[PDB]
């Protein structure tokens, strides 16, 4: 937070907080404009946050400024989950048990890859948004 | 570029046109003695950190002076 | 570049040389030391025009070693090279710093820190030549050049282009 | 340098060898080549005038040709040569004459449209990218007319 | 680089320079040749004719005073003040010694060799910490 914003400026929030801390949708990362920029400017490399080595990438970084970085993966990992499951049954008739249960199943992948608990269901949910995905392209 | 031996400074540009067609590497005017590279962007590193440590110093005292600026006092 | 002009010269006639076909060797040493040489003022004479009509008008004595001389006004080309302007241009020789391109009479060599980044040098190449994303900077090709220092001394010129900018690169 | 900014011997106002002033004397190395073999050439009857008493093949058999009509030092003069025939896409004379009627026929700096004479462009900004200094001066509709009069006047051999 | 130049024969260079000097004519002729190498040789000799750097070195200044066409306020400026400009130097202590063995070496009437060594031995040592002072005078003596 206001000791944790960039590998470079990692004490940011009194430094006038308004240049930019992204999170690379793969990085989940406090990167002040310094750092992030110089880093996808040069292209995919990681950002230095804290020792940290995941490849800050190039630009594909999303907006995420400090909202609880357990959410912000929650929130990350949900929409796609929820974008992979799209409308996978949930309207098609009209149910609200099944749907409500497809999406108690729905967010409970999201749930499960908010935390990841010692993955091979996240796994197994990454095949079903593949799966997912598959029944998207027919 | 520079030379290494009269210790004069080159470049690209002058010693291309004392490029040779015989020759590879660019002899000096001055000693007949081809040359060498130089710069090091090290030191704008060395600007880099400096910058990091000045601004690690002045957000207490940009924290306060902002603090204070809130009634001029 | 290739313009035309006027040059004066200021030829010296020892005197042994006073048999009256003289001017034939005034019509000659002007020509066999104009073609093909060079200036940094004008650049590189190419070639000479209205050989007929040759301005031999009036010579003087100098007092040590009696020897007559004439101003010539004389016609001819001139290679002129200047900066920024594209041209193109025939690579012939290859070296680690880029590439010679074979410029009309000039052999304007390239730096690879004046090729774009795109392109880099395979040695591995032969005749050593320069890949690309898209294309080969061989010798044999032909390159679209534009010129960055263009040195020029008093007979004596040497040019440096880059391919940097677009519409540029081997054509 | 590109910025139309040549010597003074290069200006557009410099004085003939009778002392009298003209816009400066530029053509494309096409148009250059073509003066240089028949001037060439009128040395060489004329040097066998006082000795009385698909194309690049026809270039260097001229090349020879003045070779051996001059001294032979200038092989560099037929590299400039073989350097043109390469970049030099002109050929039937009066068309360079009368492209250069169009060119002429503006009012612009010759050393551009020389320079324009001497660049196989198409289009407005690959001409004032090549040529900066034909950026602006003019309304490029201009330039594009006269591009594709130019890129289908090219004399294909 | 050295910016060095070795003379030699263009026509012979068989050998170290073997040559000889025209001085009294001014040039040097390759001996064995015949050829004249170099010409206007400068006189090197009526040089000197007309005229303490192995003790003060590489240093200069000089001796000076006051003129005729002068009043005694300039000759007070430059009496006191090229006395100003010797702190720059410990070489009062360098040039004292020496006027000190120059009053002495007088005062018991030694040549000029027995002081210019007196002298240059001065120079040569003038201090160390092993000296550290030792009386300025037991040394010189
Ligand atoms: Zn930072
Ligand atoms: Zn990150
Ligand atoms: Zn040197
Ligand atoms: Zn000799």
């Amino acid at each position: 937070e206001n000791k944790d914003m960039c590998p470079i400026c990692k004490t940011d929030r009194y430094l006038s907080p308004d240049v930019k801390f992204l999170v690379n949708p793969e990085c989940y990362h406090r990167i002040c404009e310094s750092c992030v920029d110089r880093i996808f400017s040069l292209g995919p490399a990681q950002c230095p946050y804290k020792g940290c080595d995941k490849i800050l990438r190039k630009n594909k970084f999303k907006t995420q400024i400090f909202d609880d970085v357990e959410v912000e993966k929650e929130v990350d990992i949900r929409k796609r989950v929820f974008n992979v499951f799209n409308k996978t049954i949930d309207d098609f008739n009209g149910d609200l048990v099944e749907y409500n249960k497809y999406l108690e199943e729905v967010e409970d992948i999201i749930y499960k890859l908010d935390h990841g608990i010692d993955v091979a269901k996240t796994e197994e949910k990454l095949r079903t948004y593949e799966e997912l995905n598959k029944q998207l392209i027919m | 570029y520079m030379c290494p031996i009269c210790l004069t400074k080159y470049t690209q540009l002058e010693a291309v046109q004392l490029l040779n067609f015989d020759r590879t590497e660019f002899l000096c005017s001055l000693c007949d003695e081809p040359l060498v590279e130089d710069d090091s962007g090290k030191k704008n590193k060395e600007k880099q950190d400096k910058l990091n440590r000045l601004m690690d110093q002045i957000q207490p005292i940009i924290d306060s002076l902002k603090k204070i600026d809130d009634s001029r006092i | 570049m290739f313009f035309i002009k006027d040059l004066s010269l200021n030829i010296t006639l020892h005197p042994s040389f006073f048999g009256p076909r003289m001017k034939q060797y005034l019509k000659t040493k002007l020509l066999e030391e104009v073609e093909g040489s060079c200036t940094g003022k004008f650049g590189y004479i190419l070639c000479v025009l209205d050989y007929d009509n040759i301005d031999i008008q009036r010579g003087r004595i100098l007092p040590t070693d009696g020897s007559a001389e004439f101003n010539v006004k004389y016609r001819a080309v001139v290679f002129k090279p200047f900066k920024g302007e594209v041209v193109d241009g025939t690579v012939v020789s290859c070296s680690q710093h880029g590439f010679e391109v074979q410029v009309g009479p000039m052999k304007v060599f390239v730096t690879k820190h004046l090729m774009p980044q795109d392109l880099t040098f395979n040695a591995g190449s032969n005749p050593p030549s320069y890949q690309s994303s898209e294309d080969v900077i061989t010798i044999k090709s032909r390159i679209r050049v534009k010129i960055e220092g263009c040195i020029s001394q008093v007979s004596s010129i040497h040019a440096i282009g880059s391919i940097k900018e677009d519409y540029l690169g081997a054509i | 340098a590109a910025t139309l900014q040549l010597g003074q011997e290069f200006q557009l106002k410099q004085i003939n060898h009778q002392g009298e002033e003209e816009e400066l004397i530029a053509l494309n190395l096409s148009e250059a080549r073509l003066v240089i073999k028949e001037a060439l050439v009128e040395r060489r009857r004329a040097f066998k005038r006082s000795q009385k008493k698909t194309r690049e093949k026809e270039l260097e058999s001229i090349d020879v040709l003045l070779e051996q009509t001059t001294g032979g030092n200038n092989k560099d003069l037929k590299n400039t040569m073989q350097y043109l025939t390469n970049f030099s896409r002109f050929r039937d004379q009066e068309t360079v004459g009368a492209v250069i009627q169009l060119l002429k026929s503006t009012g612009l700096h010759p050393f551009e449209v020389a320079q324009l004479g001497s660049l196989a462009c198409d289009t407005a900004d690959e001409a004032k990218t090549l040529i900066p200094s034909l950026n602006n001066k003019i309304s490029d509709d201009e330039l594009e007319r006269i591009l594709k009069e130019l890129s289908n006047l090219e004399t294909l051999y | 680089p050295n910016l060095n130049i070795v003379l030699t024969c263009p026509e012979c260079k068989v050998y170290p320079p073997k040559i000889v000097e025209r001085f009294s004519e001014g040039d040097v002729v390759c001996a064995l040749c015949g050829l004249v190498l170099s010409d206007k040789l400068v006189d090197t000799r009526s040089e000197w004719r007309t005229f303490n750097p192995l003790l003060d070195g590489n240093n200069l200044s000089t001796r000076i005073g006051k003129g005729e066409t002068t009043d005694m306020r300039f000759t007070k400026e430059l009496n006191k003040a090229q006395g100003k400009n010797v702190m720059d130097k410990k070489d009062n202590e360098v040039q004292a010694a020496f006027a000190k063995i120059t009053m002495l070496c007088d005062a018991a009437e030694l040549p000029k060799i027995v002081k210019d060594c007196a002298k240059e031995a001065y120079k040569l040592c003038h201090d160390e910490k092993t000296l550290k002072g030792k009386s300025m005078e037991s040394i010189m003596a």
